[PDB]
């Protein structure tokens, strides 16, 4: 199914092994799980 | 699951 949008403050990045991860610029944190509204 | 945590936050951007 489709991808719901990212919430404010979050960025989607890809690491040097090709793995998607998510960056929270409000918290200055990263995580694997896609955030949801 | 994944090998390791994800890359650290890009703190130099602060």
């Amino acid at each position: 199914p489709h991808m719901p949008p990212l919430p404010p403050g979050w960025e989607e990045k890809v690491d040097n092994l090709g793995r998607t991860y998510y960056v929270n610029h409000n918290n200055r944190t990263t995580q694997w799980h896609r955030p949801s509204l | 699951e994944h090998r390791g945590p994800p890359p650290e936050y890009p703190f130099k951007g602060m």
